[PDB]
């Protein structure tokens, strides 16, 4: 859960 | 060959004390005037101080009998005692040497003492780590710290371009200063990459490894 | 305490083109005695101590580019540009030494032109340690452009800024931008973006994101 990391 | 370097700069409250101190090498010490030049915040240019080969002293008229040139030609050092300091002293701090043999021509600089004077308390900083194509950008940010002078690195000075560190800006009392850094996706995760940050007044060397966010909540 | 002053305070100038500053004096600093000028001439580049460019008011110290010309006498010096390079971005002074307290010209800042660039933006979330320590602030990053006059920003009002001294190598400039706020605040919305409005964007240039916590 980190809404789009790269 | 011809090096000065400052030293004893920092900060003091309203009516302290400080004495700055430029050590010099290449060349005999004795045979050459120097003098003392600072920057104000405004980035004007105020020459404070110069003394000859005879030990003669000369100052401006807004730090007469505060201000103490001296030299002492048996280790070559350049001092610069400030006593009683208004915040007009707030400035960046030079030393020079004669550029001849003859006056007091800033020929040679040292790279400058930072000296602010006010009555905040030092603070040590807070360095926080910052993470998210085919070419990454970390970043790192420096809040809440109270001399100016940092020294922001990355990877204990490792990195080449791509850095671009910003000044400093207070606000109530507190200097806050970010960083960023360019690098391919194929370079980082593999390859670590750490912010380094020293904050000489409260003696802090600050190392912050920059690793990709986390999956978890609650 | 004789007064310098010194023209056009700002400059905008290309490379290869002619520069030329004027630096005023209250008082003739030419000895007859000697029949020498006692005025000198100062090259700072930002971030770094001044060095010693011109002095005698006309001789180049050893060293230094000899596209730089220092002429004029008595109370009008003049310093002389022919080929202006881009490592020449800077301030420059005039020192006088014919007197005591000894004073330096207001100073005379030049920017250069190059062709106009695109702001490359980067956005980042507060980091985990800000959040847990109390405060959260977001930071988008933008990097090399020619137009240092942009706009970049939805209620912006405890944002702070830092701008660049415009680079010595490819001549261009860089902002970063700190939305401060606080633990409780930041979670309590979504809507977090970064625009651009440019001398080559009117039709805007972004870097936004949707909470990590959604």
């Amino acid at each position: 859960p980190i809404y789009d990391i790269n | 060959e011809v090096q000065l370097q400052e030293s004893g700069g920092g900060l003091v409250k309203p009516g302290g004390s400080l004495k700055l101190s430029c050590a010099a090498s290449g060349f005999t010490f004795s045979t050459y005037a120097m003098s003392w030049v600072r920057q104000t915040p405004e980035k004007r240019l105020e020459w404070v101080a110069s003394i000859s080969t005879g030990d003669n002293t000369y100052y401006t008229d807004s730090v007469r009998g505060r201000f103490t040139i001296s030299r002492d030609n048996a280790r070559n050092i350049l001092y610069l005692q400030m006593s009683s300091l208004r915040s007009e002293d707030t400035a960046m701090y030079f030393c020079t040497r004669g550029r001849g043999d003859r006056g007091d021509l800033f020929g040679y600089w040292g790279q400058g003492t930072l000296v602010t004077v006010s009555s905040a308390k030092t603070t040590a900083p807070s360095v926080y780590p910052l993470a998210p194509g085919s070419s990454v950008t970390l970043g790192c940010l420096v809040k809440g710290y109270f001399p100016e002078p940092v020294t922001l690195t990355w990877n204990s000075g490792s990195l080449s371009s791509g850095v671009h560190t910003f000044p400093a800006v207070l606000q109530s009392d507190l200097y806050t200063l970010s960083s960023s850094v360019t690098v391919t996706s194929s370079t980082w995760p593999s390859q670590s990459i750490t912010c380094n940050v020293a904050h000489p007044a409260s003696s802090t060397k600050v190392d912050k490894k920059i690793e990709p966010r986390g999956p978890t909540i609650k | 305490d004789i007064v310098m002053s010194q023209s056009p305070s700002s400059l905008a100038v290309s490379v290869g083109e002619k520069v030329t500053m004027s630096c005023k004096s209250s008082q003739s600093l030419l000895y007859r005695g000697n029949q020498m000028n006692y005025l000198a001439w100062y090259q700072q580049k930002p971030g770094q101590s001044p060095k010693l460019l011109i002095y005698w008011a006309s001789t180049r110290e050893s060293g230094v580019p000899d596209r730089f010309t220092g002429s004029g006498s008595g109370t009008e010096f003049t310093l002389t540009i022919s080929s202006v390079k881009a490592e020449d971005l800077t301030v420059y002074y005039c020192q006088q030494y014919y007197t005591y307290p000894r004073t330096f010209g207001g100073g005379t800042k030049l920017e250069i032109k190059r062709a106009d660039a695109a702001p490359t933006v980067s956005i980042f979330p507060p980091s985990s340690e800000q959040l847990t320590s109390g405060g959260a602030s977001v930071v988008c990053f933008l990097n090399n452009f020619y137009p240092k006059d942009i706009n970049v920003k939805e209620r912006q009002n405890g944002v702070l800024n830092s701008w660049t001294d415009q680079d010595s190598k490819d001549s261009t400039y860089s902002m970063s931008s700190t939305l401060t706020l606080t633990k409780d605040e930041y979670e309590r919305h979504n809507s977090y973006t970064c625009e651009a409005t440019h001398k080559t964007s009117t039709s805007p240039i972004v870097k936004s994101f949707n909470r990590g916590e959604c």
